[PDB]
């Protein structure tokens, strides 16, 4: 029930702004706080800031005070981010957080979390992915893949037959090429007795680009 | 503005064994101090709260203790469902997340079930060729991939990508990416993959003839 | 570094009632209520985001908008009856702690009670330190409204006269008490003497006299 | 969990206190504490207040660079030293836990959960006087044919804090203790009595126990028939 939804993965370009959304549900908004916190890559969680959602009051963090400005609509139960002056640094995936306070203990806790926001700080135009199969020529297992090549910003969702094949599936994270593209590969190992009598299909989906394919291999 | 000092940065421990973290800080902390779980490509998950007080849904095994400057996490015994970033957060004053520790599980070697992967003749069609190498679910992390293009070893035209540590047989998963012009790629017939794995007596290679 | 509040407010038993208070640090903080009863520590009863502590009624409830916070009490009770102070945090300068000028909460002006009247004449060892002190105890009443007259045998006394102004019980009546001070050649020259406690009309008359 | 604070008596014009305020049941120092005072008839007034273990500090406007706060975290004591006393500092002074610092978070949120007893401060210039003790002889006139009014008159004093027990706290059951007069001496005069068996009235001995802490007077005064 109580559910902490965020806005879709985006790409700005560097000295411009960006405003993400974090959709409450299941839980009254006004009665917790909500932070923000910024996941650089690879590296450590940095809190950013805190709305008190019911009357407004921010506590921002002394190096990013000035760039974060967070914003909250209790009618629409969602709370926004405002980060401008986009640097290559703050290229990274945001975070809601919902701050409930406990009766019992008499504390407050940082309890759920949003699903996270991508935002790529890039200047390279929005491209969708070339999706080619991954068949070999002529054991037991067999390796089937797709080749989610050519494509910018970050990131790509493969599913395999509409989400029902799960086990044994591998994507594999992006590499970035020297084209300044990104390219991922997600493969998944089935056996042969299987194989012929069940149809195989990728479900590639690129939500900037509003790319969506469903490649069968074969 | 309380710093955070969390030791250790990485851990890698059998399934069963008692993984212990510790988290110090700049200054006295009065006990307002929280533990999350970050699972590969996924959100923040809260464990523990105020040193020792664990959430509705979490297991047993998960404990913290401390008081002041020293904190101490515990898992009592460790799962394959535990590979994970594990941080520690401040809320005394301000908010300060920890560094974090890279908690894989350390196990028996698995040798890599080797694919080679043909440029599909789609692909082709636009001038360009990409040969995909599989290693499907191995242990440790450590694979050698060595490209052979007709007994030629080929190095700067690959690129390799790893996959986190798996949820339930705790294995890795690695694709190295050979790439090639539709020109370069006609003028050749064999092409290898030879697979260097502790999980290998001798090193393996799959490969294939255009055509 | 100001919150204002209603200096009196009156209910009805059963009826519901909201005290409000108003205040600049309203909008960035959140009040907090506190009970206090005739020498009686305050007792805290509604705080932040309508939050009561453990044995304090379903009754209360803390409501917030803007610059103005509002404490209210549903189905009002007698052992409600007493002074309500709201409290804020500020957080804007060398200023943390904001009070209110009170409100002296009054429920239903009903039911009536009649008062029980005690008359102690001087003791002998009052008389020896050459001091007569006659004591008139009035107890259990309501209103709050008490007119006591000193009256030797038959001639009334208004000189060395003493008498409470009427305050608030554990039961929520009122008590009041009257002295009466005279030299041991005033006591013992009497013929006995009378204290008459007139409230709402009816009149209580006990006398004493030395024997 | 308690707070008890000790220190508030009678003070000349201009002289100073001297106010102690003693923490149990929790640990003092990880709480913000404060002193707020009440002046007789009139509502609560902030003075002081002092975070965590900081040390940050906060003094009212009135009170400005004449009381200081301190606290000894190892004793589990909060202090408050008032300087240049004027009459109108005559209030009961309480000692509240504010349960959250100024300089943590949810300090908007925060709010005095456990209190004092408060301790009673009088400015004047009058000198201290101790209370006359004198036994109220049964009664039987209320509340019934087996039962009678007995009590004890705290006669002339000087401040108001009077505290009466009967038979060392044993007997609670009837005791009224009625407020005190001010006299036109300008001294208090106080009485309590109790409602006891006509029947026990031979049999058991009755005690009050009579405590004027700023004259450190204390009379233990029998009834008798
Ligand atoms: C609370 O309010 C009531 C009503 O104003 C006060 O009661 C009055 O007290 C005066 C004497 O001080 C009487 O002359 C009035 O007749 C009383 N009115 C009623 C309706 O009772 C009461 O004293 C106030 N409480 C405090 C502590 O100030």
């Amino acid at each position: 029930q109580v559910q902490l939804v965020q806005s879709g993965a985006e790409v700005k370009k560097p000295g411009a702004s960006v405003k993400v959304s974090c959709k409450a549900s299941g839980f009254n908004i006004k009665d917790t706080y909500i932070h923000w916190v910024r996941q650089a890559p690879g590296q450590r969680l940095e809190w950013m800031g805190r709305i008190d959602p019911a009357n407004g009051y921010t506590k921002y963090d002394p190096k990013f005070q000035g760039r974060v400005t967070i914003t909250a609509d209790t009618s629409a139960s969602t709370a926004y981010m405002e980060l401008s002056s986009l640097r290559s640094e703050d290229e990274a995936v945001y975070y809601c957080a919902r701050e409930g306070y406990y009766g019992n203990y008499g504390v407050y806790a940082m309890d759920y979390w949003g699903q996270g926001t991508l935002v790529t700080v890039s200047s390279a135009s929005t491209k969708g992915p070339s999706v080619f199969p991954l068949a070999p020529c002529s054991e037991s297992t067999a390796a089937l893949g797709c080749l989610v090549k050519d494509y910018f910003p970050e990131p790509v969702t493969v599913s395999w037959n509409s989400g029902a094949l799960t086990s044994g599936v591998h994507t594999f994270p992006a590499v970035l090429q020297s084209s300044g593209l990104y390219s991922l590969s997600s493969v998944v190992t089935v056996p042969s007795s299987s194989l012929g009598t069940k149809t195989y299909t990728c479900n590639v989906d690129h939500k900037p680009s509003n790319t969506k394919v469903d490649k069968r291999v074969e | 503005d309380i710093q955070m000092t969390q030791s250790p940065s990485s851990l890698s421990a059998s399934v069963g064994d008692r993984v212990t973290i510790t988290c110090k800080t700049s200054q006295d902390i009065n006990k307002y101090m929280a533990w999350y779980q970050q699972t590969p490509g996924k959100a923040p998950r809260l464990l523990i709260h105020y040193t020792s007080a664990l959430q509705p849904g979490i297991p047993s095994r998960f404990s913290g203790s401390g008081s002041g400057r020293d904190y101490t996490f515990t898992i009592s015994s460790l799962q394959p469902e535990d590979i994970a970033t594990y941080y520690c957060l401040q809320y005394d004053n301000l908010w300060t997340f920890g560094q974090g520790t890279k908690v894989e599980i350390k196990r028996t070697v698995a040798a890599p079930s080797v694919f080679i992967f043909p440029p599909s003749d789609e692909q082709l069609k636009s001038g360009t060729a990409s040969v995909v190498c599989l290693l499907n679910n191995f242990y440790p992390r450590e694979a050698k991939v060595q490209w052979k293009v007709d007994n030629a070893l080929q190095s700067g035209n690959s690129q390799e990508s790893v996959t986190e540590q798996d949820s339930k047989d705790s294995t890795y998963s690695l694709s190295s990416t050979l790439t090639l012009s539709k020109a370069d790629y006609e003028k050749h017939k064999v092409y290898a993959c030879e697979v260097t794995h502790q999980g290998l007596s001798s090193p393996v290679t799959k490969s294939f003839n255009r055509g | 570094s100001e919150l204002t509040q209603d200096p009196a407010v009156s209910v009805a038993l059963g009826q519901t009632v909201r005290i409000t208070c108003q205040g600049d640090s309203l909008r960035s903080n959140y009040a907090s209520w506190y009970q206090q009863k005739p020498g009686q520590a305050p007792l805290l009863v509604i705080y932040g985001k309508n939050y009561r502590p453990s044995g304090i009624p379903d009754r209360f409830s803390g409501s917030y908008s803007g610059n103005t916070a509002s404490l209210t009490i549903s189905g009002a009770q007698a052992e409600d009856e007493a002074d309500y102070y709201c409290n804020s945090r500020d957080s804007s300068g060398d200023h943390p702690v904001v009070f209110g000028g009170g409100t002296n909460l009054t429920v239903l002006g009903q039911p009536k009670a009649a008062p029980s009247v005690t008359l102690f004449p001087p003791s002998s060892e009052e008389l020896q330190a050459n001091k007569a002190t006659l004591v008139c105890l009035i107890s259990d009443f309501y209103p709050g409204a008490v007119t006591v007259a000193w009256k030797a045998d038959s001639s009334p006394v208004k000189a060395g006269v003493e008498t409470t102004t009427p305050s608030k019980q554990s039961n929520n009546k009122y008590a009041a008490s009257s002295y009466l001070s005279l030299t041991p050649e005033q006591w013992k020259s009497h013929r006995s003497y009378s204290c008459q406690v007139t409230h709402e009309g009816s009149t209580v008359e006990k006398t004493v006299a030395p024997t | 969990v308690q707070l008890v604070e000790s220190g508030g008596g009678l003070v000349k014009p201009g002289g100073s206190l001297r106010l102690s305020c003693a923490a149990s049941g929790f640990t003092f120092s990880s709480y913000s504490m404060s002193w707020v005072r009440q002046a007789p008839g009139k509502g609560l007034e902030w003075v002081s207040s002092i975070s965590r273990s900081t040390p940050y500090i906060y003094y009212a406007d009135s009170v400005k660079g004449r009381f200081t706060i301190s606290r000894d975290n190892a004793k589990n004591s909060l202090y408050l030293q008032m300087n240049s006393l004027r009459a109108e500092d005559t209030a009961v002074y309480y000692c509240a836990r504010d349960l959250w610092s100024p300089d943590s978070n949810y300090y908007d949120q925060s709010a005095f959960d456990i209190w004092g007893q408060g301790t009673m401060v009088t400015v004047s210039s009058a000198s201290t006087k101790g209370p006359s003790v004198f036994p109220l002889a049964p009664s039987s006139k209320s509340t019934s044919g087996g039962t009678a009014a007995l009590g004890c008159l705290v006669k002339d004093y000087f401040p108001e804090p009077v505290t009466v027990s009967w038979n060392s706290g044993a007997l609670t059951s009837g005791v009224h203790t009625f407020p005190a007069v001010l006299q036109s001496s300008g001294l208090y005069s106080l009485s309590s009595v109790v409602t006891v068996p006509s029947s026990s009235l031979g049999t058991q001995t009755y005690i009050c126990n009579v405590n004027h802490k700023p004259s450190n007077t204390k009379v233990d005064k029998k009834v008798e028939p």
